[PDB]
RNA sequence: AACCAUGACACCCAUGAAUUGGGGA
RNA sequence: CGCGCGGCUUCGAAUGAA
RNA sequence: UUGAACUGUGGGCCACGUAGUGUGGUGCCGUACCAGUCCCGUACCUCGACGUGUUUUGACCCACGCCCUCGUGGCC
């Protein structure tokens, strides 16, 4: 608790809780994801948000559910993060 | 809606030093504020100040050191010749022996006893003592 | 002889050594590598130039060519700058494109019509970019110290500090070189919080 | 070097007065709130050493509840307070 | 402050501030070009158009790989919407108040949220006209 | 006593418990 | 079904997103 | 009547005056500390670096003459 706080370089503890747009800089919240639905060989890009509709290209079935806030996927499929960059 | 970025961070610093803090966050920031910092960085009222880049207007920290008592800005912008900075001087200042009016000129933004010196006139922007 | 091929027209006539070398490298790389064969007939050199110091015991070679070929050598890089590397020992290798600056007019109705890649900002983060290319820059800040000195900070990601913190003390060289400006470096992990690695 | 000065040398200001080290601020001759606080410095040993470091607070931060932050910072900066525990 | 109201809201985006792709992506700017033409040929607005490239390409700021905005895309190619699409769709929400109002006289609230519709139509029409993007003598109704 | 007898827009500004709606873990 | 080869004729430069 | 930010305010040597940072190394006393010896207790005593603070490098600024095709080129 002896520590000093300056405004140029906040702590992680602050940081963490600070709304987007109210941080130091302002940045996204998203991300994006591979999904693999169970079989069809097939690999795609998923919005973490995604409020539009997702098929997948090989069999023609919804990948996720559109929702305020995240995005939800159907029950089979699984995810995996991409690095930001 | 915000009218005038020099009247507002000239508010936001003066109100810091009223409190008694010692950093201030100032946004948006402009040409005309960090001009207006330097001047008082180099009669050495302020302390260090850093520039944070935002792909935007960015922010400004400022380090206060508790020597600063006021500074804020005139709106609008009067004009003043260098036969006039007295007059300016008797109205807003506390005393002429310490003190700044910040004027803008064709050589630059600078004080009035660097711009006497010169022998030029200009808009006052503000003042601080 | 075709090796001249790469350099540019003006300099066959009395090409330098490091040029000349540089020529029958990039030549000789053109039928070896497998994904170089492609993408580098079209590229030609403009010019080449050498930085030493006392200090930083290693040598620069800057290699500057036209603006036109920018996106054909960034599908290339990396790879291209490891076998220049490679092929020279004692020397790391910089690959640059050549950029006019536009003075400032004192008119505003001429102000209006300068054109923005022209100006000497935006070329100068252009060619910060070329000199670190597979990463990039997170964040910059500027100090103003209680004299009249600024400094210029510019922050990388942490996850490559690796494969990149030999280069630093020499790519901040060849940034001064080329426009004059002094440049510090720094990491961050995680760089969306601002948490400044140390 | 200390209030003003004449054309001459002589320095006609009557008594300078005090400023605080935590907010850089006169401190008042009718100001009944400002304290002043004296550490002793200590030898390897543990006996007292027989010098103090003394310590000057405003007045109105001790009415603000913010007195004690201030001390903590002083003591840090004076080199008498740990501020972290050492490594294991 | 809302222009027409008295809501205080601050839901946005907020715009990363790395504008290079991401290196994971393939799908090289031409093909970037082609999804956005094959997609406006469909009728999809230029708002449309980011939504369904985002959600299911991983193309996120357009702007960021090909280096131009999606409706100077469209422009160039002469497949752009006739009148702007902010305009489009203040025109369609005030035509369907009125369609209403015609049945029921009596909706005095509807009659004075359609005031600020016209009024923010108005005060639209009027900037587009300055910067050309409509004829001149271009009126609502 | 169409009243908060307190015009509209914008900035800064100390704390502790509650409550209405959306979102994240 | 994909697959490279031979002759081949035919017809992306914009400040940034408060 | 009043209205957001942006295109940009150089680089070397002069020469020594001055000048704060940090930078390295230099001696490294005196104390502390670090690793050792006797050896407790369940404290100490002996023996060989680490940290100060004396000096001395690198940039910054202030006093300052010239040069700069005063970004890169491209000439020479
Ligand atoms: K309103
Ligand atoms: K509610
Ligand atoms: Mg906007
Ligand atoms: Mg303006
Ligand atoms: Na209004
Ligand atoms: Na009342
Ligand atoms: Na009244």
């Amino acid at each position: 608790g002896f520590f000093d706080s300056d405004l140029s370089y906040p702590t992680v503890r602050t940081e963490r809780m600070k709304h987007k747009r109210r941080r130091l800089v302002q940045g996204p919240n998203s991300y994006f994801m591979d999904v693999k639905c169970p079989g069809c060989k097939n690999i795609t890009v998923v919005y973490s948000h995604a409020t539009s509709e997702v098929k997948c290209n090989g069999c023609a079935t919804l990948l996720c559910r559109p929702t305020g806030g995240k995005a939800m996927l159907v029950t089979g499929c699984g995810f995996r993060k991409k690095p930001d960059h | 809606t915000m009218m005038s970025v020099l009247a507002n961070a000239l508010r936001c610093i003066a109100g810091a030093e009223r409190r008694g803090k010692r950093q201030v966050l100032i946004r948006p920031s402009s040409k005309v504020v960090v001009k207006f910092l330097q001047v008082m960085q180099k009669h050495g009222y302020i302390g260090e100040f850093e520039i944070v880049d935002d792909h935007r207007a960015g922010k400004i920290v400022v380090n206060l050191n508790g020597r600063l008592n006021k500074c804020g800005a005139i709106c609008p912008r009067f004009d003043c010749t260098a036969r006039d900075f007295e007059k300016w001087v008797k109205n807003i200042l506390p005393s002429r022996q310490f003190g700044f009016v910040v004027l803008t000129t064709s050589l630059g933004i600078m004080d009035h006893e660097e711009a006497r010196a010169r022998n030029t006139g200009g808009k006052v922007l503000g003042f601080f003592y | 002889q075709p090796h001249l091929r790469k350099l540019r027209k003006l300099k066959r006539a009395n090409p330098s050594q490091e040029e000349e070398s540089v020529a029958r490298v990039l030549f000789e790389l053109e039928g070896s590598h497998k994904t170089l064969r492609a993408q580098l007939p079209r590229f030609h050199i403009n010019t080449v130039r050498t930085s030493s110091s006392p200090r930083h015991k290693k040598t620069a070679m800057i290699i500057l060519y036209p603006l036109r070929f920018i996106m054909l050598v960034r599908k290339i890089q990396r790879t291209l700058t490891a076998e220049l590397e490679k092929r020279f020992p004692g020397n790391i290798v910089v690959l640059v494109a050549q950029r006019k600056i536009t003075k400032r007019p004192n008119d505003v109705y001429k102000l209006q019509q300068v054109q923005r890649s022209r100006t000497s900002v935006a070329v100068f983060e252009n060619i910060l970019n070329d000199l670190i290319y597979p990463c990039d820059v997170v964040g910059r800040r500027w100090r103003y110290r209680t004299d009249g000195s600024k400094l210029m900070k510019v922050f990388l990601d942490a996850r490559d500090r690796k494969r990149v913190e030999s280069r630093l003390p020499l790519l901040a060289h060849v940034y001064k070189l080329l426009t004059h400006r002094t440049v510090t470096f720094g990491f961050m992990w995680n760089p969306k919080l601002q948490q400044v690695s140390s | 070097t200390i209030g003003t000065y004449n054309e001459e040398g002589v320095n006609v200001d009557l008594y300078i007065p005090r400023k605080c080290h935590a907010t850089n601020s006169l401190i008042t001759s009718f100001d009944h709130s400002a304290v002043q606080i004296a550490i002793a410095n200590v030898d390897p040993n543990g006996v007292i050493d027989g010098t103090t470091t003394t310590l000057c607070i405003a007045g109105y931060l001790r009415c603000q509840g913010e007195s004690d932050h201030a001390i903590n910072h002083l003591a840090i900066a004076k080199g008498i307070v740990r501020i972290k525990t050492k490594k294991k | 402050v809302r222009m027409h109201g008295n809501g205080h809201g601050k839901a946005a985006s907020a715009l990363p501030y790395r504008r290079t792709p991401p290196t994971w992506l393939k799908s090289s700017s031409r093909d970037v070009i082609d999804a956005v033409c094959k997609l406006a040929k469909k009728g999809l607005s230029p708002s449309r158009i980011g939504m369904q490239l985002r959600d299911s390409m991983g193309i996120a700021q357009v702007k960021n790989v090909t280096g131009r905005k999606i409706l100077r895309i469209l422009k160039h190619k002469g497949m752009a919407p006739e009148i702007p699409e902010d305009l489009y769709c203040l025109i369609k929400r005030a035509t369907q108040m009125r369609k209403h109002l015609e049945r029921n006289t009596k909706d005095k609230d509807t009659k004075f949220r359609l005031i600020l519709v016209e009024s923010r139509i108005h005060r639209l029409a009027r900037y587009y006209r300055r910067v050309k993007q409509l004829p001149p003598t271009w009126k609502y109704e």
